[PDB]
């Protein structure tokens, strides 16, 4: 197999109505991030050019509430299998999301982003990268109750990985 | 009773039974309907009713429904005798408050195989004859025609002959009947519907 | 808020026979299998999980026998009581919403037992042709084009949902059938005294005999023919 | 508890919202299985009467009994009074049914919450009213109840205004559900939607959130 | 007394009622199904508490089947429920035609039901003595092939002859008609 | 475990009773026990007649059979005759003293009776039959059964001896090998208690002039005969 | 020993719900109650706590709206006076109430009410009725969270020379008392019973006014 195999198989499963579709590309995208120990650096570039293209087109437009259960628990789970230092490209889609802290912006979307996030924070502590940016990005006055939550478990979060 | 009219008889051949009716409906002289038939069949078992239409219908109603519930519990088609000895019950159920009606049963035993005519009073006395049964406001004519035409072990094709003729000469002396005659000959497996032409319609 | 009765219920049904109903473009095909063996116990119980509302629907029973036949002499007699008044057949929505309503009323007022039992309706109607339905203790219907009850309900769904077809025959149906029981039975083999199969179809002549129960020498040419 | 445990499963159920506009009233389904047949679908949205519609929120076999319960009284009172029910009437029927079952001994009363929409016959002023176990019954202009509930209602007091309802039926009916939409006008007027229309409504959306992205981003 | 007839046409049923209450502009008819409508006569306001009260049933299982009853059934109905109400105290004396058009098999169809509960359907028919004055046209100039202006015609000729041949002044009449598109009123 | 269980604890303490069902009949069969010289045996009587062709035997709690004797035979009068002019077959009266019992069962402030029915009929259109009611209420058909105490060992030897073509005396002789191989006290025919449905016996109808009326297929056994059926054992 | 202390249980309503007071004058009887706060789209014309009874005859709740003891009152009143063609004294309806309480005693039945009224043998009356079946008649009367303190300011201010319009400003002030300020229109409503005016209930504008008059009051 020509290594491009899976990803042909990942994009294809990963269809917004079938739930258990979903589920399949993402237990794919687990197994490729997971599988990170035996492979060449070629094959690692290539990964992360994949990942990087597949976070993207997923986890940026629009999430369907069925998805997104999906990814919070592939969130949850990834990081205390492997190291997410293996990959470039996974984590930081996560830490950089852009308009995940706009005030202004419609809400879901960024409450789903937050809370990926502080699973992924979560599943590592104090083996966690430095984030202190957030401490600046934080947002106080959002006028939508469900971000306002996300703000204040993300900052509990942020306040009990640094209290090692 | 006997405001609407029509007359069924029904006599019994050789290994065959017959039973015919007449088709007017009306409102004393007025002449309403000529396709009102007075004969059903459960299974393999025919009833035809005289007297109150309203009553008629709701006796075939009834009838269907209790039959069908026969069914459904006993995994089996309900018998001319047993028939007769349900409408009885149900006709004496109403005793003081009758149905103004005149039932008569036929039909052929499916496991026994002979012939059973049977007739009703008001209030369901079982009167079983092995020659003929009649019912209806021509009903002394029809015992003249049949005590005059029937013979016994007849052939279903003379049988037909015999009570259409009965029929149609005890209809043509009866003000509320004659609009229009059906006449079934049963047999053991087949049966045979036919409709008779005669004047005034 | 959830009820343990209904939940004590399910279990109860999740122990009980296999039932399998599949809706073709030309007919329905029921198949039910017989799990109660003791060599001397007489198998001419009429029919022991296939049942007749009427000459146009049919019924397969998971759970316990008695509810079911209470539920079943309340539907033929809902049922004739409808054909009584309107002189004409009954919906088959009609009679599996009325049973779906008394398995409710009993799964509300206290004193009584809620019906330990699942069934599938397989009717005929004018309106909208051939439907199948399934109605569970909590009082829920839901109709479907392949269902199935019993003890392996999850690998029969999954078998069913591998090798469905929107324009199936009623012989694709009914060899389907046959061979998802054969593949989720726990006794090795499918034999033709634990199989019990009905059939509802309409011919080209409009006589509409939704009443073909399958006698056991059929059952038998039947799994000889398909390969069982 | 019984009336506790009743909230929690209508919790459990499906999501449901109704709107009120100026003059028309909007009324907002699971992942059907692959081998489920939807051509005989019960709709969530069911008309007890043709000016007043019914939209439940919790077990769908203890709303039937109240759906018919409904039409029932409806009927009755239009056989006894000549004049079809009001809103506000069945609304409390609606209420006191349950109220009434929520008493002795209530092991669950209904366990269901309902939303009532419609006009009042002869006339064409918007009632919309919302329907709880314990018998309580309230009136809005803008009620969600199911999942989510907390969130649709903060995006409606965000969105919804009571200062200027929306005034034409298309703006009402293009409704943001992160799909069931019936309409309810004057003179005794129901429409169910198809499908057709609520994708294109969905398609408008996504469009317009494209155009918003494109122009800010 | 009151004048109830009606025609079954090869697309169409059309219905004649009197306007006479012993008031000049009396509607003896009610919608049962927006392709099922009945006339009544006979007595007095038991016949609109009976109309009213089939139409309440009928309305009733239209709102909750979400799909009209057939004519058939609605003419079984009313023969059932006037069966049961004479064999019970306070009968109904109320004699009904039902006209309804079944859209199922794209035919119209005619129910003639007395008060005793007797069901006929009748090509054509008519309650009370407006038979008597009638039937003689309607076996004369009657086809199962007639349009809807050729009824309209025949009832006009019926019509006038009942005026001129009866000694009851009944005040005119109204005429209904029932094909696919549903139920209206002829304003001639 | 709740009252079901109990009453069917009640039954397997009881005496055995069996049935066996041939091609032409059924032979029903049971042990009464009175460990008192000075009652009557004779006054106490444990196989009952329902109709004449439909009898049944017990096991269990005697005067609850005795009123569910009483039962079913009004209920096989009220219910089906009265209104078809004839005696309802085995199926349905099975079906009405189940019923009967669930009702027992069911009702609230009563007790399941503690008995365990075997009925044994004939009837035309399904010939012979022999079922067994529990005291839940669900009945089932039997080919040959047993029930009360030795039923294990009598379940046992019924499944090595029935077979296709078994007779009507052949299942006699089966019955009174079985009661002989688990009788308590003493086996004689004051102890043994046999009926057979078979046969109509027009000697037993009482009257004649009618050739359609038969006479009935339930026959009690009287204690000569099960003596002279005990001396070729 | 053994004693109903269901009843008592029961009559511990001081948390059953928003508080209601009622001041009876010589000139009229004013209730006042406590609107809860809730969603700015719900319509708040759909809580009413202040319900009538007939044309002569008011009544104020505290607890949950849901019902029975209000239409006995009115089905009450409705047959007295079709049976004697006058209107029924404040005190046969309150008993009647009671009545119905009792046969529907160890166990309580509804939830307390307030009952105010005129008629022409007692003039003004206001009633406290108790699901224990019984009634007292009050001058002036409060249930309802913070009762106990509402209770002490009524005996400290009532001294039976109050008018309709300082009844009013009275109920006002202890409603803001209770609630803690900030009570402008819409965490409150005001009722009156006059005998030419019968049951009335102020709109928005009028309590808004007498809001604006206690302020100015206040102020001095």
């Amino acid at each position: 197999l020509n290594m491009s195999d899976l990803f042909e198989l990942c994009e294809s499963y990963y269809n917004k109505d079938d739930k258990a579709s979903m589920i399949m590309s993402v237990e794919i995208v687990a197994g490729l991030v997971c599988g990170s120990k035996f492979m060449s650096v070629s094959d690692l570039d290539k990964r992360d050019t994949f990942i990087e293209n597949f976070l993207a087109k997923c986890l940026d437009y629009e999430l369907n509430h069925d998805a997104f259960e999906i990814w919070s628990t592939l969130a949850w789970w990834l990081p205390a299998v492997v190291d997410l230092r293996r990959s470039k490209t996974f984590f930081c889609h996560f830490i950089n999301a852009d308009g995940m802290f706009d005030r202004e912006s419609d809400a879901t979307h960024q409450t789903s982003k937050i809370y990926m996030l502080r699973s992924i924070l979560m599943s590592m502590e104090f083996r966690a990268p430095d984030v202190g940016k957030l401490f600046d990005e934080l947002v106080f006055d959002h006028p939508y109750d469900q971000v306002r939550q996300a703000v204040a478990k993300l900052l509990t979060t942020l306040v009990q990985n640094q209290s090692n | 009773s006997s405001i609407n009219g029509g007359i069924v008889v029904a006599m019994t051949g050789k290994d065959c039974v017959a039973i015919a009716c007449d088709l007017r409906l009306g409102s004393q002289s007025l002449g309403v309907s000529n396709k009102f038939e007075k004969i059903f069949h459960y299974g393999h078992v025919f009833l035809g009713i005289t007297g109150l239409a309203t009553d008629v219908t709701t006796l075939n109603e009834m009838f269907r429904y209790k039959t069908n519930l026969y069914k459904l519990k006993e995994e089996r088609a309900i018998e001319p005798e047993t028939f007769t000895q349900l409408v009885s019950s149900s006709l004496y159920e109403r005793r003081f408050g009758p149905y103004f009606v005149g039932p008569v049963v036929a039909g052929i035993n499916s496991k026994s195989g002979k012939p059973f005519i049977a007739g009703f009073d008001l209030i369901g006395c079982i009167d079983e004859a092995k020659d003929f049964i009649v019912s209806g406001t021509a009903s002394d004519q029809l015992f003249g025609m049949c005590e005059s035409l029937y013979e016994p072990n007849l052939e279903p094709e003379d049988l037909f002959e015999t009570i259409s003729q009965a029929l149609l000469n005890a209809a043509d002396r009866d003000a509320l009947s004659g609009w229009g005659a059906v006449v079934y000959i049963i047999k053991k497996d087949e049966v045979v519907k036919r409709y008779l032409k005669m004047r005034q319609d | 808020g959830r009820l343990y009765q209904v939940e004590y219920a399910l279990e109860s049904i999740s122990h009980a026979g296999t039932a399998i109903g599949i809706m073709a473009s030309d007919g329905i095909v029921l198949a039910a299998e017989r799990k109660v063996t003791s060599t001397l116990l007489e198998q001419d119980t009429s029919t022991e999980k296939l049942y007749k509302l009427n000459d146009k629907i049919a019924v397969a029973v998971a759970g316990l026998t008695a509810d079911a036949e209470i539920l079943i002499n309340t539907a033929r007699i809902h049922a004739q009581n409808y054909l009584k008044t309107y002189n004409e057949d009954i919906p088959v929505e009609i009679l599996v919403r009325r049973l779906s309503d008394i398995k409710q009323g009993y799964t509300q007022h206290g004193g009584l037992r809620p019906f330990g039992v699942s069934f599938i309706y397989a009717g005929y109607d004018d309106r909208y042709g051939y439907q199948l339905y399934t109605s569970n203790p909590s009082g829920n219907y839901t109709g479907w084009k392949a269902i199935s009850v019993g003890a392996n309900t999850s690998a029969a769904q999954t078998l069913l949902q591998m090798d469905y077809k929107d324009d199936m025959k009623v012989d694709d149906a009914i060899e389907l059938a046959l061979k998802t029981l054969s593949k989720t039975t726990d006794s090795s083999a499918l034999t033709y005294d634990r199989l019990e199969f009905a059939t509802i179809r309409k011919g080209a002549n409009d006589g509409e005999v939704y009443q073909k129960i399958f006698k056991p020498q059929e059952i038998k040419d039947i799994l000889v023919k398909t390969g069982i | 508890f019984q009336v506790e445990y009743a909230l929690e499963a209508v919790k459990r159920g499906t999501c449901a919202v109704g709107v009120k506009g100026k003059n028309c009233v909007v009324l907002g389904r699971r992942s059907t299985l692959k081998l489920q047949d939807t051509r005989i679908t019960p709709s969530k949205v069911s008309k007890i009467d043709s000016h007043v519609v019914l939209s439940f929120s919790g077990l769908n076999a203890d709303s039937r009994i109240l759906i018919e319960k409904a039409r029932v009284e409806a009927q009755s009172h239009r056989l006894t009074l000549e004049d079809p029910v009001t809103v506000e009437y069945l609304t409390r029927y609606v209420a006191g049914v349950q109220q009434r079952y929520t008493q002795s001994g209530g092991v669950r009363p209904f366990g269901v919450s309902t939303l009532i929409a419609g006009f009042d016959p002869r006339d064409d002023e918007p009632k919309l009213y919302q329907t709880e176990p314990s018998g309580i019954y309230s009136s809005w202009s803008a009620q969600t109840i199911g999942r989510n509930s907390k969130t649709v209602r903060e995006f409606l007091e965000k969105n919804y205004d009571r200062k200027e309802p929306p005034a034409t039926v298309e703006e009402c009916v293009k409704l943001t559900v992160r799909i069931e939409i019936t309409v309810v006008k004057p003179d005794s007027d129901i429409v169910a939607l198809s499908s057709e229309e609520i994708n294109q409504y969905v398609t408008q959306i996504e469009q317009e959130k494209q155009e918003q992205q494109e122009q800010d981003k | 007394m009151d004048i109830i007839l009606g025609i079954r046409v090869q697309d169409s049923v059309i219905l004649a009622s009197s306007k006479a209450v012993t008031k000049d502009s009396d509607d003896k008819t009610r919608q049962l199904s927006p392709h099922t409508l009945m006339s009544f006569a006979g007595e007095a306001g038991d016949t609109v508490q009976f109309a009213e009260y089939i139409q309440a049933n009928i309305q009733l299982y239209s709102i909750r089947e979400d799909y009209e009853l057939s004519p058939q059934a609605v003419s079984s109905f009313v023969r059932q429920e006037l069966a049961k109400s004479i064999r019970s105290r306070r009968p109904y004396q109320v004699n009904v035609l039902i006209g309804g058009y079944d859209k199922k098999k794209n035919k119209p169809e005619l129910y003639q039901i007395d008060y005793l509960g007797t069901k006929v359907e009748l090509p054509y028919g008519a309650h009370g003595y407006s038979g008597f004055y009638t039937f003689f046209l309607l076996d004369h100039h009657y086809r199962p092939d007639m349009t809807t202006e050729e009824g309209l015609d025949l009832l006009k000729l019926c019509v006038q002859e009942l005026e001129k041949r009866m000694p009851m002044d009944f005040k005119g009449v109204i005429v209904k008609i029932v094909d696919k598109d549903g139920i209206r009123q002829v304003d001639d | 475990l709740g009252q079901i269980d109990y009453a069917l604890t009640a039954v397997k303490q009881g005496v055995t009773s069996l049935g066996i069902k041939a091609t032409n009949g059924v032979v029903i069969a049971t042990e009464k026990k009175s460990s008192s010289p000075l009652a009557m045996s004779e006054t106490l009587s444990k196989v009952s007649l329902l109709t004449p062709d439909i009898g049944a035997v017990y096991s269990g709690m005697g005067p609850d059979y005795r009123v569910l004797v009483d039962k079913s035979r009004k209920v096989a009068h009220t219910s089906y005759k009265r209104i078809y002019g004839e005696y309802p077959p085995t199926k349905l009266l099975v079906s009405e003293v189940a019923k009967i019992m669930q009702e027992a069962t069911q009702s609230g402030g009563v007790r399941p009776f503690g008995v365990s029915l075997l009925i044994a009929g004939h009837d035309e259109f399904n010939g012979f039959s022999l079922y067994q009611v529990d005291p839940s209420g669900s009945y089932f058909p039997w080919k040959a059964t047993a029930i009360g105490k030795g039923s294990v060992a009598a379940k046992t030897f019924l499944e090595k001896r029935w077979n296709d073509e078994l007779e009507l005396e052949d299942a006699i002789h089966i019955a009174l090998l079985t009661l002989k191989e688990s009788v308590e006290g003493e086996f004689n025919g004051d102890t043994i208690e046999l009926a057979i449905i078979g046969d109509e016996n027009p000697d037993l109808l009482g009257y004649t002039g009618i050739p359609t009326d038969k006479g009935p297929r339930f026959r009690k056994l009287t204690s000569q005969e099960i003596n002279d059926r005990l001396e070729a054992l | 020993e053994g004693r109903l202390f269901q009843v008592e249980y029961s009559l511990e309503a001081i948390k059953l719900g928003s508080t209601a007071i009622g001041i009876a004058t010589k000139e009229g009887v004013v209730l006042g109650v406590e609107k809860r706060a809730t969603s700015p789209l719900l319509e708040s014309d759909s809580i009413e706590k202040i319900v009538e009874i007939d044309r002569h005859i008011g009544c104020a709740m505290s607890g949950l709206t849901a019902r029975s003891m209000i239409e006995h009152a009115r089905t009450a009143a409705v047959t007295h006076n079709l049976y004697y063609d006058e209107d029924i004294n404040v005190e046969s309806l309150t008993q009647s109430v009671c009545d119905l309480a009792l046969r529907f005693m160890s166990r309580p039945f509804g939830v307390a009410l307030l009952i105010a009224g005129h008629d022409a043998d007692d003039g003004y009356q206001l009633f406290h009725a108790e699901p224990s079946g019984t009634f007292y008649r009050y001058n002036a009367k409060a249930i309802g969270s913070g009762s106990e303190g509402a209770q002490a300011e009524l005996l400290n201010e009532w001294h039976s020379s109050l008018t309709l319009k300082e009844a009013e400003l009275l109920v006002l002030k202890i409603l803001k008392q209770v609630m803690e300020e900030k009570l402008d229109e819409n965490n409150a409503q005001l009722s009156c019973i006059t005998k030419q005016d019968g049951f009335k209930i102020y709109d928005n504008e009028k309590t808004a006014e007498l809001i604006k008059e206690l302020k100015e009051k206040e102020a001095a």
